[PDB]
């Protein structure tokens, strides 16, 4: 319960006030003195022989013989959702020609400045990057390239489980994010299919 | 000759079983990313299973996690505890922040990475990485400690 | 059923018998590593079903009488250094509960530029490195001029 | 022969130290339901042997601004102080053997000091001075329940003892509070929940901080094997794991006292209730 | 929990070992189950008049 | 006598305190601050409003849409936007989503500086189900950048709702197991009762917000005397305590949950 | 240093500088190769150390014409191998041999010199092919180094004792003989051999005439005194501290004393 | 020990008895009841165990010199000391009393004996002493 006592008052002007006068009587949080002997057996079978101390550990033990929450990474993995912005990756048509037409959108709505971009024409005349870096370590992963992106060109993929030993690991070049997009285009596909209704 | 490097080679495998298996890290809660941290030491993923201990001296830890960013009235006192801790030690670099400065890369109070100031083993990427991404960190570098080889080292120096 | 638990063994575990089984270093990586102790013998042994196995060896397994988020697990086939990226992306979202879709129920659109998931190369000198690099085939200069040699 | 019965006591005592540092960890987790050591090891069976083998080569931090003795020396103490007592727990037949088990662990508070006097630290300095603090305060009522405790021991030929083959064999049903406040003050010397405020071995790193935490858990099990001997009718192993499940079942639900207030509950508490039911205990045995 | 039961039960079987080890040992040094009993001035005296009449029998027997 | 002050220095490991003690009393505290100051006042006048919008989910990283809300708030009335109704309830449940998140995270990292573990670990797995909640609709745990001037990012995946009743539906029984352990404990009493008082004029005149607020007597919420967003067709009650005890916050914190838990059944 | 079962001084002095400076002449891009030797290096020293180094030197300017070879004195520094192995035995040991009289002469220098030596080589185009011999702006006795050790150090009682070097080798030898078929064992000195016993026995400084510090540019820092003999001085009795810092705490401001509890 | 006089050998004769004597096992049964010979061993193997345990991690372990690595990371005690000190002298008074049968006059003597301490100790209460706010 929520009431106090005269004693149980954690410092030390409450409790010379509380042992010199009687204002905590008034007080309607308190409780009340005892007034007959079988209150006064109540009060001392709260204070002596514990029994709030009790309460807990009873609890306690029925919490060690109930149910676990714990799962076996990584032979078990969590929950997570087709809008999950993991890794950063670079997608293909089905014909294998790359999507990404170096508007440079993406690059301009970056918060952390993590791309650089550089481009000319291709020898078909195809409007065509030849630079296209993201530094993963200036990253936020917050998704606004992806949301900027006109042609579902750069995505953040469903990988979340990509740690190195060093950090020129971590400094993605344009051809690591197509093998990255190459290695999951199915995933970002199947997930695609759902998050285009909200799209 | 044979049966000697037999048994040093024996002598790395239990002493690498032992190092991995027992991580005591240090806890550098600076920012966002160490609720995650929390989050790994919590009941769903339970640090704890794997060996794990978090310990409030560096005299008793194995491993630093920088979990957050540098500041630059941070970088000595980090650079400080990180001296105070005895060997064999690694250094676990959690979140862009750390990593890299992150967001905050361009700031006049930021350190670029804790790089520069600490070396570090195992970077984990993120803005928080979650917490089963940093299981996958710290069980990489239970990879990295497997692969040590110190009295096969020894023995032939 | 104790022949019931021993042929969960034996389909999980990949051996031919319990005598292959416990004189196998597998049996002597369970008795030090306790996670894939207790994924092998407690977890593939108990009530489920066999869903599916990937090109990469792994066996997919399911139990809808389980808990929420503890209802799939995989079996891992390297049983000394098992990884997660060795998971196809076809089975990830399975397993992380993104979709309800794997190759036993759902016929996936296969590119034809489409690399098969392997474990990672880091901690390697064959990990990915950007062009600059030192350990590159050819490291770049980007200057962004040309010099005029006589 | 001596030398063989010193050393196949001294097996079993490392034994379950290792054992039972791993169940804390693993009881301590059932309760917050969730798992504890598993990969390490079968069932994580091989987690304080690598945690040991982890600290035996571990680098040994030796601060060039103490004075090396007496900061080796601390540790050393401990251990010795806890091997010691087991063994008058099993390999003795002394007439005042609880009274020469209380005296070895009145002895046991010099680690701290030692610990204390010898690291440079502001705050070891500190904390220190508050455990030693606690146990001082608490060894009052423990000698105080031993006063009650021997007023009832004799032996056959009717000369009163501490001796621990004497006591009897059945639950002392007359001394349950006094049991309790022995559990209470066990967990206080101790330095557990809900006393563990104060630490002491910040400076301490590889064997010598594994030989402060093997004396702590060792000096538990001889607290609850006297507490065992003394109210439950006998030393066995099922009530030492049955008191040492009780101690961290304790640990998983309580909060710590203030510094002040488990002074105020030892010194205005402990020590009269323990006194008052001595003398009662002397006018019943008239 | 289930996982904390292994370490209960070994607890529990490395004292019932120890124990029973420690019992054997001890029970060959003193060749009595009372050697831990307490002992007064009259049990010691007779210990020890014991042990050195047990050492004259033995004086006493290589004569004949 | 002539007593000096003693000193401490509490912690480089963000807090660096440096009290001044006269035995075992403080006689004064001095926090020293800007351990963790990465100037994001700076450099949000080198973003657009959008590109900024991702720094204030890292300022209170417990609690992010509420940090965003804010922000949004104060863009709209410029722009003189207006928002529709299924973006302010959509707001106005996930603020208070936002809320219980944040509570559970002050409770229990309190109980377990004073000393009760149990609790936190028993709170975490309940934090899990709300982050699973952030992730289904934004895809981030923590950061979601889900508010956005307007309205929200995305609206409300099939199947929400569904599974918000369901942990609603358990929710109560969770905080009355939390309570078991700490609220009519005398150790966690003794640690709370009447430590640290702020009466009235003092939380006034030191700038005070929220449950430290209510716990001296002050009724004071807005979400009821200046709402925003659909806050005013909200039914629920401020809880009010007048100690100004770590005791009486706890409590006021308590019955604060159980209002966010009514205001998210009714959205 | 010391010599193993494994390797000795001539594959690691000898064989391996000269495959290096072989396989550096090869590439054809390599244009400055640094090699570091000792101030005492010398092919007619009885120290097998010494000796192996000169050769290895010789073998370096043979194979490599423009090859710098550079030959510093004792070098001090926080992990060096000459303060902290004489502190070592200083103390930790019931008593310290000193060889002879002590009154061999050596030109330490410290860590962060040579460091910058090595830059203004790599500026400087004359030094290609030449000789450099590094020593501090002062030359001790080793008896000097030991009373400055135990003056630094605040050790009020000398536990050396001198002796003539015939006893030394004699204490040295049970364990030259066993150095070989053994692995490399951990804390064991360097100065624990005859080949140090001979070192002491000679001059190791600049010689007359040679290319120095002051060709480089380089005006080198003082050892005996300043930051060089700052971490001997973190391992006096007691610990390093300030003082009772009162006569200067007068007319210091108002925060600052009771900050400091003055 | 080993008896140095015929009538410590209970006056048996011969040269049996002192060889006997010198070599015997340790017996709590024989010649060394409650002889506290063991709380020796048990130090000096205790002792020997922990100093194997700290010279180990010298000779197996890495180990790397740093200057930062070799550095620093009330009056209620006086009363509680000197009272522990007063109260520990008393309860070894009251142990030779409750290790004999005693007779009421012994209670009656035991009784003052406590009064007169629970009456200081009761007056230092009364006084606000035992109240550790400093
Ligand atoms: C209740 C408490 C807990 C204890 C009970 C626990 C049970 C026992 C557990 C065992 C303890 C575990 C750890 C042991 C410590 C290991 C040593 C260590 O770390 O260095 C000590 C270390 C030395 O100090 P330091 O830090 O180097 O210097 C700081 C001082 O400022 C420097 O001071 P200083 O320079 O002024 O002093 C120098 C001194 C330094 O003294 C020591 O080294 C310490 C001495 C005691 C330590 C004992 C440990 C082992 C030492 C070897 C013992 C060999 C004795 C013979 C054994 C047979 C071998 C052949 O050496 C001397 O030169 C001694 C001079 C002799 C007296 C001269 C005066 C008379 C002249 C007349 C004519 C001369 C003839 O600090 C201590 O002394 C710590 C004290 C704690 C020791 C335990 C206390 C109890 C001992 C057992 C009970 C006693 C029973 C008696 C039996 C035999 C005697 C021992
Ligand atoms: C003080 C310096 C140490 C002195 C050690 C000493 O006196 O040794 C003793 C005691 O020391 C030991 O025996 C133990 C040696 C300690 C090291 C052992 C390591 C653990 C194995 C010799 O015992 P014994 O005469 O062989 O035993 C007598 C017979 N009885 C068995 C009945 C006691
Ligand atoms: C297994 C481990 C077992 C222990 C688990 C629980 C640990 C609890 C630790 C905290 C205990 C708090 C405590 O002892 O409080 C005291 C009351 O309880 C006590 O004093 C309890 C000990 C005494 C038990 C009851 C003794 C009297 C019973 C009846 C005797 C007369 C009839 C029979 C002859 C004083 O707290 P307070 O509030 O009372 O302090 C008065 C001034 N504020
Ligand atoms: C070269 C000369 C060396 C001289 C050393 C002189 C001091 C000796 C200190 C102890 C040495 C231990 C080994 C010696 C054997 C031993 O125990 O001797 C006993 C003498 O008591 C003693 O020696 C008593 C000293 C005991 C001090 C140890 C303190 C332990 C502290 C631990 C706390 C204890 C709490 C209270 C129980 C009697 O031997 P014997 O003739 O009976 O043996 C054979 C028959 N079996
Ligand atoms: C063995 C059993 C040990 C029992 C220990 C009892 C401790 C007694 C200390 C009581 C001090 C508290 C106190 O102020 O007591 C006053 C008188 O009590 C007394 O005079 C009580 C004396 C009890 C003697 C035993 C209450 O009255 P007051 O003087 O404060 O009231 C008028 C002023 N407001
Ligand atoms: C409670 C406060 C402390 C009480 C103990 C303080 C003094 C220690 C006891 C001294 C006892 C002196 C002899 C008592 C005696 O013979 O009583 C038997 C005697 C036997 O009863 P009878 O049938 O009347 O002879 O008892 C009494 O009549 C006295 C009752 C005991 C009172 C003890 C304290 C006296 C002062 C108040
Ligand atoms: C929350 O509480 C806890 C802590 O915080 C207080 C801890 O710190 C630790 C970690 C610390 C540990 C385990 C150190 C103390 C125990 C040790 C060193 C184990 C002692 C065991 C011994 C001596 C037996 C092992 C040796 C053998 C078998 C010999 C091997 C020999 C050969 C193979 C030849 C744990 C587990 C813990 O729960
Ligand atoms: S997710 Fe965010 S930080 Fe990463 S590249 Fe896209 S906009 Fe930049
Ligand atoms: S990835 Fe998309 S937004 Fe970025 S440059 Fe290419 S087409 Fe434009
Ligand atoms: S990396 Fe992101 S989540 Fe982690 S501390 Fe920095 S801003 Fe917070």
């Amino acid at each position: 319960g929520t009431e106090r006592r005269p004693g149980e008052s954690g410092a030390w002007k409450q409790i010379e006030r509380q042992r010199y006068a009687s204002d905590w009587e008034n007080d309607p949080t308190f409780k009340r003195t005892p007034k007959n002997l079988a209150e006064v057996l109540d009060d001392s079978a709260s204070m002596l022989l514990l029994t709030d101390v009790w309460r807990g550990m009873a609890y306690t033990l029925g919490a060690f013989f109930d149910k676990k929450v714990t799962i076996m990474y990584p032979f078990e993995k969590g929950q997570l959702s087709p809008r999950f912005r993991g890794e950063h990756a670079l997608r293909r048509y089905p014909t294998g020609e790359e999507r990404c037409i170096a508007c440079k959108l993406c690059e301009a709505i970056c918060p952390a400045q993590a791309i650089t971009i550089e481009a000319e024409e291709r020898e078909d005349g195809s409007r065509r990057t030849t630079r296209y870096d993201i530094d993963m370590t200036k990253c936020i992963y917050c998704g606004f390239c992806q949301e900027a992106c006109p042609v579902d060109a750069i995505v953040e993929g469903p990988n979340f489980e990509f740690s190195t030993e060093t950090r020129e690991e971590l400094l993605y070049d344009k051809q690591k994010l197509l093998e990255n997009g190459d290695k999951w285009e199915t995933e970002i596909a199947t997930n695609l299919r759902t998050e285009s209704l909200y799209r | 000759a044979k049966g000697l490097e037999f048994v040093v080679s024996k002598v790395d495998n239990v002493v690498n079983w032992a190092r991995a298996g027992s991580i005591w890290p240090m806890t550098f809660g600076l920012a966002c990313c160490a609720v995650e941290m929390m989050h790994a030491g919590a009941s769903r993923y339970d640090l704890d299973r794997y060996g794990i201990i978090f310990r409030p001296s560096p005299r008793q830890s194995d491993a630093m996690i920088v979990a957050g960013t540098l500041t630059n009235k941070m970088a000595p006192a980090l650079r400080k505890v990180y001296d105070q801790m005895p060997e064999p030690k690694w250094v676990v670099s959690m979140g862009s922040c750390a990593n890299g400065g992150g967001y905050y890369h361009y700031s006049y109070a930021v350190v670029r990475g804790c790089d520069r100031v600490v070396p570090v083993d195992v970077y984990v990427p993120g803005c928080p990485p979650t917490a089963e991404g940093l299981l996958y960190g710290l069980l990489q570098l239970q990879k990295k400690i497997y692969r040590s080889k110190t009295t096969q080292i020894w023995y032939k120096k | 059923s104790l022949s019931g638990y021993f042929s969960r063994l034996l389909e999980a575990s990949g051996k031919k018998s319990v005598g292959s089984f416990f004189a196998s270093w597998e049996f002597g990586k369970m008795l030090v590593d306790g996670n894939l102790a207790h994924n092998v013998l407690v977890r593939a042994t108990g009530a489920g079903r066999l869903v599916g196995t990937d090109y990469n060896g792994n066996r997919y397994y399911e139990n809808e009488e389980a808990a929420y988020g503890r209802r799939r697990w995989i079996v891992y086939k390297d049983k000394f250094d098992y990884n997660p990226t060795t998971i196809p992306p076809e089975w990830h979202g399975w397993l992380n509960y993104i979709n309800d879709y794997n190759p036993t129920n759902t016929q996936f659109k296969q590119p034809t530029y489409q690399i098969e998931a392997s474990m990672t190369k880091t901690g390697t000198q064959t990990c990915y490195n950007p062009k600059g690099s030192w350990f590159s085939a050819k490291p770049r200069n980007w200057r962004k001029y040309e010099s005029w040699t006589p | 022969m001596i030398v063989a019965s010193i050393l196949i006591l001294i097996v079993p005592v490392l034994l379950s130290v290792a054992m039972f540092t791993l169940a804390e960890r693993t009881v301590m987790a059932s309760m917050q339901r969730r798992f504890g050591p598993q990969v390490s090891g079968i069932s994580g069976l091989l987690q304080p042997f690598w945690d040991g083998l982890k600290l035996g080569v571990k680098e040994p931090v030796l601060p060039d601004s103490s004075s090396a003795g007496a900061f080796a020396a601390s540790p050393m103490i401990s251990f010795v102080l806890s091997q010691v007592a087991w063994v008058g727990i099993c390999i003795s037949d002394a007439s005042f053997q609880g009274l020469v088990i209380m005296a070895i662990s009145s002895l046991a508070v010099y680690g701290v000091m030692l610990a204390g006097w010898a690291s440079n630290s502001k705050y070891a300095f500190l904390g220190c001075l508050r455990s030693v603090a606690l146990m001082v305060s608490y060894e009052l009522s423990l000698g105080a329940a031993l006063l009650s405790i021997g007023l009832f021991v004799t032996d056959g030929t009717g000369m009163k003892c501490l001796n621990f083959a004497e006591m009897p064999t059945t639950p002392q049903y007359a001394m349950l509070p006094l049991c309790l406040i022995f559990l209470v003050c066990i967990l206080a010397e101790t330095k557990r929940d809900p006393f563990d405020l104060p630490g002491y071995n910040v400076e301490y790193s590889s064997l010598g901080f594994a030989l402060f935490f093997i004396a702590e858990y060792a000096n538990m099990a001889v607290m609850s094997a006297i507490a065992s001997i003394y109210f439950l009718g006998g030393f066995s192993a099922l009530k030492i794991t049955a008191l040492f499940f009780a101690f961290v079942w304790t640990r998983g639900t309580l909060p710590r006292y203030r510094y002040d207030q488990f002074m105020r509950l030892g010194w205005k508490a402990f020590l009269p209730l323990t006194l008052a039911f001595f003398a009662l205990h002397a006018s019943v045995a008239i | 929990g289930w996982n904390a039961l292994p370490s209960l039960v070994i607890i529990t079987g490395i004292w019932t070992a120890g124990l029973f080890a420690l019992d054997k040992v001890q029970m060959f040094r003193e060749n009595k189950p009372a050697w831990a009993n307490n002992k007064d001035g009259w049990q010691k005296a007779l210990y020890r008049r014991d042990w050195y009449l047990q050492r004259e029998e033995e004086t006493l027997a290589m004569a004949k | 006598a002539k007593v000096n002050n003693f000193t401490l220095n509490f912690g480089p490991q963000v807090l660096r305190l440096v009290l001044e003690m006269q035995g075992e009393i403080i006689m004064r505290a001095d926090p020293h601050i800007g351990l963790l100051h990465r100037g994001t006042e700076k450099l949000l006048e080198y973003k657009t409003y959008l590109q900024g919008l991702p720094y204030f989910d890292r300022l209170d990283y417990v609690s992010m849409m509420c940090m965003e809300h804010s922000y949004v708030l104060a863009i709209e009335q410029l722009l003189n936007v207006s928002v529709p109704l299924r973006g302010q309830y959509i707001r106005v449940l996930f603020s208070e989503i936002t809320r219980v998140l944040n509570h559970l995270l002050a409770i229990t990292c309190h109980s377990m500086d004073v000393g009760a573990l149990t609790p936190f670990l028993w709170a975490f797995e309940e934090r899990e189900k709300l982050f699973e909640f952030y992730e289904r609709v934004s895809g981030a745990r923590m950061h979601a950048a889900y508010f956005r001037v307007g309205g929200v990012s995305q609206d409300l995946p099939i199947g929400l709702l569904r599974d918000v009743y369901d942990w609603a539906r358990q929710f109560a029984s969770r905080l009355d197991e939390m309570e078991e352990l700490l609220t009519g404990n005398r150790i966690w009493k003794e640690r709370t009762v009447d430590v640290g008082t702020i009466t009235a004029q003092m939380a006034w005149d030191w700038g005070c917000s929220g449950p430290i607020l209510r716990a001296s007597g002050i009724d004071w919420d807005l979400r009821k005397t200046q709402p925003y967003d659909a806050y005013g067709k909200m039914q629920f009650n401020v809880p009010i305590a007048g100690h100004g005890d770590c005791y009486d916050r706890y409590l006021v914190r308590l019955q604060e949950m159980r209002e966010s838990l009514r205001i998210i059944y009714q959205c | 240093r010391l010599q193993t079962k494994n390797w000795s001084f001539e594959d690691v002095h000898v064989d391996f500088p000269k495959r290096l400076a072989k396989l550096a002449a090869e590439t054809g891009q390599v244009q400055r190769l640094i090699h570091f030797s000792d101030m005492g290096a010398d092919e007619n020293h009885k120290s097998l150390r010494m000796r192996t180094k000169a050769v290895g030197d010789k073998e370096v300017l043979d194979a490599f014409p423009d090859a710098t070879i550079v030959r510093p004195g004792d070098i001090v520094g926080i992990e060096d191998h000459f303060y902290n192995y004489l502190i070592y035995q200083l103390t930790l040991t019931v008593f310290a041999p000193v060889v002879e009289s002590g009154s061999n002469k050596i030109q330490p220098t410290y860590v962060l010199d040579v460091a910058d030596a090595v830059a203004a080589l790599l500026r400087k185009p004359d030094t290609a092919g030449k000789t450099l011999y590094l020593g501090g702006p002062e030359v001790l006795t080793m008896r000097e180094v030991y009373d400055l050790l135990l003056k630094t150090l605040r050790i009020y009682r000398d536990d050396t004792v001198h002796l003539p070097a015939w006893a030394v080798k004699a204490m040295y030898k049970p364990f030259d003989s066993v150095r070989r078929m053994l692995p490399g064992l951990p804390m064991t000195s360097p100065l624990a051999t005859e080949d140090y016993v001979e070192e002491m026995l000679r001059d190791k400084v600049v010689p007359a005439g040679a290319l120095g510090y002051a060709d480089l540019g380089i005006v080198p820092q003082k050892v005996t005194d300043g930051l060089a003999i700052e971490p001997v001085r973190h391992a006096r009795v007691g610990g390093y501290r300030w003082g009772d810092m009162s006569a200067v705490a007068k007319d210091i401001p108002e925060s600052v004393r009771k900050y400091y509890n003055i | 020990y080993n008896a140095w006089s015929p009538a410590q050998r209970y006056f048996v004769e011969g040269d049996h008895v002192v060889t006997a004597e010198a070599s015997r096992t340790f017996q709590f049964t024989g010649l060394d009841s409650g002889s506290f010979y063991p709380y020796v061993i048990a130090t000096v193997i205790a002792t020997a165990i922990s100093t194997v345990f700290i010279v180990a991690p010298l000779v197996i372990a890495p180990s790397r010199v740093d200057l930062d690595k070799s550095s620093a990371y009330s009056v209620s005690f006086y009363l509680v000391s000197i009272m522990y000190l007063l109260f520990d002298i008393e309860i070894a008074y009251l142990f030779p009393y409750a290790m004999t049968h005693a007779s009421l006059p012994m209670y009656w003597t035991m009784n003052l004996f406590l009064a007169i301490l629970v009456a200081g100790f009761a007056y230092e209460w009364g006084m606000g002493a035992l109240e550790w706010r400093e």
